[PDB]
């Protein structure tokens, strides 16, 4: 069957997809054959497939941009056709994108497609997204005109023309800049149980509507600090295409005494009118300590608001609240109700594969020596958590800034991204960052 | 069997069928029979990502070419 | 007065009994009363037990009386004192010619404001404790009679592998053994297109393998 | 080459640098021989320099006074220029501080430049700052004019015209009575610590503008 269903890749690239040997047996697929991939929206995007045992049959594994490109999400169903007839690109037209080259001045192309193409013979449409990472950052693409038509192949011979002239954001096409699940790491189990509690009710509404069975109203995320859940939660939204509000217990504690309710009723109701959307509570908290804990009338209030607009929160409204909290202990009664916060995540201190994993999530976009190890500067790190480690890598980085860029000091107005580019983190930045560890 | 395509930079293709047993230095020392200079050195590449093969005792199956597949060639 | 630990099911049980009753049901929810500010949460109490009054016979339940009504060790507010005061004043003002019967839902004896246990006021205190298996084997039953199971599902051994676990963990424990069930045969076919018709979802059936599946899952709420 | 960074210096001298002896050896630079040194805001200065093991040959130690007197601050690039060819001054006026003599009246000549310039031959530039302790306090002065132009040599035989008339303090010249790191005591690696965290995002924005690592927020 021609028809699959997306699923997350193991493999990090643009145009790389994976599916299960006997599928590449049944349509005569071979490795580095060029697949044609047919979405919604009239859009059709070009990938090379490639086997893999793990992947299922019924299930093809592809990265975050193809989606963006073919506008499809997790739980939607695609069309994979054949394409053997594929002629090289001639000559290729691509602008960047104006968020993409904020505060970059100067000719990319020589730093940014050179390194990316490298004999890569990637297969390219006209008017695909594509992102390519350089300077310590990722830099999303698009194809203004190709001389070949539709589809081509990069190639070496092939002349590529880049205009310093930025494309303006268009508010259909979302940026690959916000949060994904492949950006979420060290987290295995918690993450797959979380995924597919919310798959079922943000996709089909309607089948939960058309069942007897009511989908969970409330979902409580257990870790310490520093761990990442706001990540892991706005991560999903974004993947699941649901309107997605944060609400901040400071930001509600701030505000004062009868206009608290107010922003609280008004997050609500919007949520109801953009539904089906998710709302996530950061410090629940600071917004509803324990009973003994609380000493304030006011406060009492304040809880009181949150429990009623939990129990008004109905079917029909298909939104879904997430809340974090640090410690068990730290919790109200009230808040542990089946009608209420049923379901209950306990988020576990990241192991060493998970924080090797994290690690290779925040070095994705800077570029490293070859004498740097990861795993090593894994296995040093017990109790560190997701945060740590991105501190570290940000020390790591202004650390090997120090030592290079500091003695140049050429950095005067509008500073070259390929200067940028020919910086590189030593091993020994890393254990120098290490050393000043302390909480 | 394993089919195993050479993609050339001239727009040539070669398809030549290979046993999963038969190693990676007798594909390598066909080609330098098919190939006009062997005396001429070349190296077989499979992309993406970029990556040569050095091991010619490497068998298919572990090589991944499995059932066939396509690799570039370059000099 | 209805002592009982959260989730035993107090409210379904006094909502199912006005329903069959035929007579006005009032449902009256702790937060909701505290949620309004001061003032105006005494006016929605007064009005509720007038309205009452107009529609005797009625009934009127409180879901969280704890919540309206801690003990006074526990309560810090002035207007928080007010509001159990109002209740108290509300449930002396009761008369025989109203014809309204007032019930409550709480959990601990010991969180309870000694002003309830009054002779006058909440007399019938009636401690509903955690059903034996039988009475959970009752609501297993009760929670599989629109569902289609297997031959090969035994409620009995279910019934024989929950200790602690109350009416809402059950309801839990069916509702997510359906759902995982729907995953496992109709997330791979998935033929949610447009209306969806119930000749596809007869068909569907629950196998044991879903129940196993959903009850390791670790709930101490 | 002729380009430095600022550093801290260790001697507590107003018209003192130092630099390493290989890049003194390098520049045919020596020990006691003034050096000229251009900042920013085609402003001048001339100083006495000296070899330190310690200093790195690419940095140069210096106090606030000849920083202000450059409008430059630490991390900033400063051109150092040999200057053998310098003559003694003959006629220099200078007139204090308001601000500076503030709480004290009559003649201060005898009390502050008799002392400070006793047979040390400092050089000094005609619209430069300088700094001298006395009375208990840190009384800064200006160079309103100088005989020998541009600059100049204090000399024993050379007149110093002190007139009990003070200048206006201007916005853009900042006073040395401000804290500064000399001020702070009993503080190294954590010092340090502090410096080598908001080095980066305060002297270059442009850095933190275009980049996908954040600085520290708070400390
Ligand atoms: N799974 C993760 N993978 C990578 N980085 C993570 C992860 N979880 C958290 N982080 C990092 O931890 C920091 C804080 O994340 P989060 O816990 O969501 O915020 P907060 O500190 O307010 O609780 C961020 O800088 C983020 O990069
Ligand atoms: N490192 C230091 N070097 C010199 N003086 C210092 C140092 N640290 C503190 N002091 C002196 O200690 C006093 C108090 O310093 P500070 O802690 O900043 O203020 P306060 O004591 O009023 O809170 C001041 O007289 C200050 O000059």
């Amino acid at each position: 069957p021609n028809r699959l269903i997306v699923d997350e890749a193991i493999n990090e690239d643009n145009s790389v997809v994976s599916l299960s040997q006997p599928k590449m047996d049944e349509l005569q697929l071979f490795r580095g054959d060029t697949v044609l991939l047919k979405g919604k929206k009239r859009r059709e995007a070009v990938c090379i497939v490639l086997s893999d045992d793990t992947c299922s049959d019924e299930k093809i594994r592809m990265n975050r941009v193809v989606r963006n490109n073919l506008r499809v999400r997790l739980g939607d169903v695609i069309s994979i056709q054949p394409c053997p007839d594929v002629k090289y690109g001639k000559r290729i037209h691509v602008l960047p994108i104006d968020d993409t080259v904020e505060g970059i001045t100067g000719n990319l192309f020589e730093v940014y497609l050179k390194p990316y193409f490298l004999e890569a013979y990637r297969p390219i449409r006209k008017g695909d997204i594509f992102l390519v990472r350089g300077g310590m950052r990722a830099v999303e693409f698009k194809v203004v005109e190709t001389d070949p038509s539709p589809y081509c192949i990069v190639a070496p011979d092939t002349v590529i023309h880049c205009e310093g002239e930025p494309i303006k954001r268009e508010d259909e096409e979302e940026s690959l800049n916000e949060v994904g699940y492949d950006d979420i790491g060290g987290c295995r189990k918690q993450l797959a149980q979380i995924k597919e509690m919310v798959e079922l009710p943000l996709r089909h509404p309607a089948l939960f509507k058309a069942i007897g069975v009511k989908p969970p109203r409330g979902i409580l995320l257990y870790g310490p600090p520093g761990t990442g859940k706001t990540l892991i939660a706005r991560a999903v939204a974004n993947e699941t295409g649901a309107f997605f509000f944060l609400i901040n217990g400071p930001e509600i504690m701030s505000k004062l005494a009868g206009e608290s309710e107010s922003n609280l009723r008004k997050a609500f109701e919007e949520a109801e009118k953009n539904a089906p959307a998710i709302i996530f509570i950061d410090e629940l908290d600071a917004i509803a300590p324990k009973r003994e804990k609380t000493h304030g009338e006011v406060e009492r209030r304040i809880v009181s608001q949150l429990l009623t607009l939990m129990d008004g929160l109905k079917q029909r409204a298909h939104v879904i609240v997430m809340a974090a909290t640090n410690r068990p202990n730290s919790i109200d009664p009230a808040l542990r109700r089946f009608g209420r916060f049923d379901r209950e995540v306990d988020i576990g201190i990241p192991d060493a594969t998970g924080r090797l994993e994290i690690l290779q999530i925040h070095t994705k976009n800077m570029k490293l020596a070859d004498d740097v190890d990861l795993e090593q500067v894994a296995n040093e790190t017990h109790g560190h958590v997701g945060a740590d480690l991105a501190a570290l890598c940000s020390e790591a980085a202004l650390q090997a800034i120090r030592k290079k860029m500091d003695l140049i000091d050429l950095e005067d107005e509008t500073i070259d991204a390929e200067v940028m580019n020919s910086l590189a983190v030593t091993m020994d930045d890393f254990r120098w960052a290490l050393s000043q560890s302390n909480p | 069997k394993a089919v195993i395509r050479v993609r050339f930079p001239d727009n040539h293709t070669l398809e030549a069928t290979f046993h999963p047993s038969e190693k990676i230095q007798g594909l390598i020392d066909l080609v330098k029979r098919v190939v006009a200079h062997p005396d001429v050195p070349f190296y077989l590449y499979t992309t993406p990502p970029k990556k040569q093969i050095k091991d010619f005792s490497q068998d298919f199956y572990s090589a991944g070419f499995v059932p066939g597949a396509i690799v570039y060639f370059s000099n | 007065l209805l002592y009982g630990p959260p989730g035993t099911g107090k409210t379904l049980i006094a909502r199912a009994v006005a329903n069959e009753t035929g007579a006005f049901f009032f449902l009256i929810n702790g937060p909701e009363i505290m949620s309004k500010l001061a003032g105006e949460s005494e006016s929605n109490l007064r009005k509720a037990f007038e309205e009452a009054e107009k529609n005797a016979p009625a009934i009127i339940f409180i879901d969280e009386l704890d919540a309206i009504a801690p003990k006074r060790e526990k309560t810090h507010g002035e207007v928080e004192r007010r509001i159990v005061s109002q209740l108290l004043t509300l449930m002396d003002g009761l008369k025989q010619r109203a014809h309204v019967i007032v019930m409550a839902a709480t959990n601990r004896p010991n969180s309870i404001d000694p002003a309830l246990r009054r002779f006058g006021r909440f007399d019938r205190e009636v401690d509903i404790g955690i059903p034996d298996a039988t009475g959970r084997l009752e609501i297993l039953q009760i929670h599989t009679k629109n569902m289609k199971l297997a031959d090969d599902v035994d409620l009995e051994q279910v019934a024989n592998e929950t200790h602690g676990h109350v009416g809402a963990d059950l309801a839990a424990l069916c509702s997510e053994a359906a759902l995982q069930a729907i995953r496992k045969k109709m997330d791979l076919i998935d033929l949610e297109d447009e209306t969806i018709d119930a000749e596809v979802m007869n068909s569907l059936a629950v196998t044991m393998d879903d129940f196993r599946w959903a009850l390791s899952q670790s709930n101490p709420s």
